[PDB]
């Protein structure tokens, strides 16, 4: 689950994505069904909303076991791994998974051409915010993160969801496409390290254990300041039940397209799989993915 | 009496095998509605019931205020069969049941219809806060221990259990504020409709007592459809009136409808 | 009753973040300005042990004046003579239960809440230690109360016969606390559509009077108790909040 120790179960069970992913949460037909797990664990809905240093004494003593009688008729058996627990005395226990959260949202948060290089020294400037923090002396700045980590994954889950009533979702013979042009706070998807928190939401939840096809997804976010339009290439995934490592070409069969009309297009990432693209270029670019499929 | 262990084998397959328009047992659909809402209150239609057996839709308007127990106490043992772990989660439940046309205004209320399920519509006037009852008299005996079982004075009627010979002798008792289950409560009185009123009379009043699930499903000025019981209350009844031994009478509450 | 004092005993002494403990420079710094208080973070207890908090969690009306008498056997390992028994503050931030929503389950449990306060009283005082002497035997005794749970659960004893509570209280030698009893009413932002504005009333003890002006926001943390005056039904109580730590805003 996401976070775990530091929210509490139900708020938990929501904004994952192995759960999401197994029982759609994101309509209201499934949102009756999480109700009913904790019918038959034994756990009330006012107790299972209390953050989990709050809960009882004898309920976190028998989680290891309740989580194994009656998680087996909806299909969440790969939920129990093995993982590291780092505590430092008196203060309490972080897990492994539960830092690298505290990471991944200490990085866009809580700090024309020169509006674009302004921000660019915004994400410089965030890096060594992430650098003291990784220490074990100032905890006062990792307790900042994990309060802005739970309104990154709620912001996301709010889209997340108003996509999949619209279905934005075209579903060519090649790829899947979705294309995103209105909604609520826009201004969070020009990092990086976002677009790949949805598009990873999008990729476990369309591709999933219910075989329709295995095809790429391609995203394209939307702001104003002179229509930026950050397309990012995804890849495709196995339900975890290994063979076929290579899962890649968005490097090459893009690259050939950008030498070929070379239609205001920048190339300014360590990775070849994220590209800048004004809104003028957008319709005759597309149409050229289609042809010369090397898929 | 003891034979209500042959009732409770015998209604029991009135919530499991009681099916209706090509499958979809109403009354196995009905407990996942429980749980899931984690509310406590059975739905049972009166109609569902008796056209199946007979004989209980004669033993509702005889003596419900015995019969609504073991119609309980089976009920959790319906549940339990498909949520075991449900023991910690109020481990009770009571029941709701639906239409039984037996009084048409407010005013055909004589002997008659006394401790009898009756079905009685009207509107609300006004309403008390929420308080907690008593429901489990734990007493504050000196002689004996200070956990003495639990005893239960749950009613309009506040028992005069007296402690004689608990440890040794008549230890004195009172109440403490110890370990004893609390319930809501709520009078909210209800007068007659004015669609029908006969011509010229006044609207009468009656006081309703609501319990535990209820609480603040009213608002003043709505058509309200109670479905109560009928008693008749001590504890005070015309204190100043003992050459007319005359009663206090107050619907218990069983359900509530809104407007229809 | 006996030995969940050493249990806290040692929490008070032995509680210790990285480099600097507080539960030893918090007491050592409330007597120099004579404050005789102290302020539990609630969040330390179940850091340090998990046994205590289950105890504090079910009955807490019964170990709150066991850890106030914890608190003054550990101020005279500091000060060696009139030490009175200390006054447990605690804060914490679990989850707000609003104002509307107050069951009949949370009757003798911790619970945080919010609103706005509309009226104050007047102060008075409340017996915490007073002398007994008989009118006949004339044999003199001390009883000692500490607890709280507003009328009457600590009384008189009708024997040292003599007869019907030959019991007087003697107004020479005693001590006294004061008491508040507020209003609260809950924020109009948790709107009532056809509901009128709900309201509670608390109590404060001896720390906390007089330190909030009516008409600000408050978070409140406290026990839901009840009592059973006739100042209508049968055998009906009245819920009230025994506030034990008011955690105001910046007053502004």
């Amino acid at each position: 689950l996401f976070l775990l120790r530091h929210s509490s179960l139900y708020d938990s069970f929501y904004y994952s994505n192995y759960v999401n992913a197994k029982l759609s949460l994101w309509n209201e037909n499934g949102k009756k069904r999480l109700h009913k797990m904790f019918a038959r664990m034994g756990i009330p809905l006012s107790t299972a909303q209390e953050t989990w240093l709050y809960m009882d004494h004898s309920i976190k003593r028998e989680l290891g076991i309740i989580f194994d009688k009656n998680l087996d008729r909806y299909g969440l058996q790969d939920i129990i791994r093995d993982g590291f627990v780092r505590t430092l005395g008196y203060r309490g226990s972080i897990s492994a998974s539960e830092f690298v959260e505290a990471l991944t949202a200490l990085l866009e948060v809580g700090n024309s051409a020169q509006k674009l290089t302004n921000l660019r020294k915004r994400w410089v400037s965030n890096f060594w915010l992430s650098w003291d923090a990784l220490d074990d002396r100032k905890v006062e700045l990792l307790n900042r993160g994990i309060q802005l980590a739970q309104d990154l994954q709620r912001a996301i889950f709010n889209t997340g969801v108003a996509i999949l009533e619209k279905k934005l979702i075209k579903h060519l013979r090649i790829y899947r496409l979705c294309v995103l042009q209105d909604g609520p706070d826009l201004d969070l998807y020009r990092n990086p390290l976002t677009l790949l928190r949805l598009g990873n939401w999008l990729i476990e939840c369309c591709a999933e254990s219910e075989d329709k096809q295995l095809l790429p997804m391609v995203l394209a976010s939307i702001d104003e300041n002179t229509d930026t339009y950050l397309v990012a290439g995804l890849t495709p995934r196995y339900p975890r039940g290994t063979k076929k490592p290579i899962l890649n070409n968005f490097s090459m069969a893009f690259q050939q397209i950008t030498a070929e009309t070379d239609a205001k297009v920048r190339i300014d990432n360590f990775e070849s799989s994220i590209i800048e693209i004004r809104r003028e270029d957008l319709s005759p670019f597309l149409e050229k993915l289609t042809l010369s499929g090397l898929l | 009496p003891n034979v209500s262990r042959t009732i409770a084998r015998e209604l029991k397959s009135f919530l499991l095998e009681y099916t209706d328009e090509t499958g979809r047992s109403v009354y196995g659909a009905r407990i996942r509605t429980l749980g899931e809402m984690n509310s406590e209150s059975l739905e049972v239609n009166y109609r569902h019931l008796a056209e199946s057996k007979a004989i209980l839709a004669l033993f509702l308007a005889k003596c419900p205020e015995e019969m609504l127990k073991i119609f309980d106490l089976v009920a959790m043992e319906a549940t339990e069969l498909h949520y075991p772990d449900y023991a910690r989660i109020h481990s009770e439940i009571h029941v709701r049941i639906s239409d039984f046309p037996t009084i048409y205004s407010l005013r055909e209320l004589r002997e008659s219809n006394l401790s009898s399920l009756v079905r009685v519509t009207g509107v609300v006037t006004r309403r008390t806060g929420v308080f907690p009852q008593l429901k489990y008299v734990k007493f504050n005996c000196l002689k004996c221990g200070s956990i003495l079982g639990p005893f239960f004075q749950d009613s309009n009627e506040e028992i005069r259990i007296s402690f004689c010979t608990n440890c040794k002798s008549k230890g004195p008792f009172r109440v403490n504020g110890e370990k004893t289950v609390y319930r809501n409560y709520q009078r909210v009185t209800l007068q007659e409709a004015p669609g029908t009123v006969p011509p010229g009379r006044l609207p009468r009043h009656r006081e309703v007592i609501l319990l535990a699930d209820l609480v603040d499903v009213s608002k003043p000025g709505e058509e309200v459809e109670v479905t109560g019981i009928y008693k008749n209350n001590y504890d005070g009844n015309l204190n100043a009136k003992n050459g007319f031994p005359v009663f206090a009478t107050i619907i218990e509450a069983n359900s509530i409808k809104r407007r229809e | 009753n006996t030995e969940i004092i050493k249990s806290f005993k040692n929490f008070i002494l032995e509680f210790r973040l990285d480099s600097q403990f507080i539960y030893r420079d918090q007491l050592r710094n409330n007597i120099l300005v004579k404050n005789y208080s102290l302020t539990v973070n609630m969040e330390h207890l179940i850091g340090y042990n998990e046994d205590i908090y289950k105890k504090l969690s079910d009955e807490p009306s019964d170990i709150i004046p066991l850890f106030e008498t914890a608190i003054t056997q550990v101020a005279k390992r500091i000060s060696i003579n009139s030490l009175p028994t200390f006054q447990l503050i605690l804060n914490s931030n679990a989850n707000q239960i609003p104002l509307r929503d107050l069951d009949s389950e949370h009757v003798s449990k911790i619970v945080r809440l919010s609103g706005i306060i509309i009226s104050t009283s007047v102060l008075s005082s409340r017996a915490t230690y007073l002398s007994i002497m008989c009118r006949n035997c004339r044999h003199t005794t001390s009883i000692t109360i500490n607890n709280f749970n507003t009328g009457n659960t600590v009384s008189l004893p009708r024997s040292c016969n003599c007869g019907p509570d030959p019991y007087i209280i003697i107004h020479e030698s005693s001590k006294f606390i004061d008491q508040q009893f507020l209003k609260l009413q809950e924020i109009p932002e948790l709107v009532p559509v056809g509901e009128m504005p709900r309201n509670l009333t608390m109590t404060c003890d001896r720390y906390l009077t007089n330190k909030v002006i009516p008409g600000t926001r408050v978070t409140i943390v406290g026990i839901y108790s009840i009592y059973n005056s006739k100042n209508s039904g049968v055998a009906i109580r009245t819920p009230y909040i025994k506030i034990l730590g008011i955690q105001s805003d910046v007053e502004t």
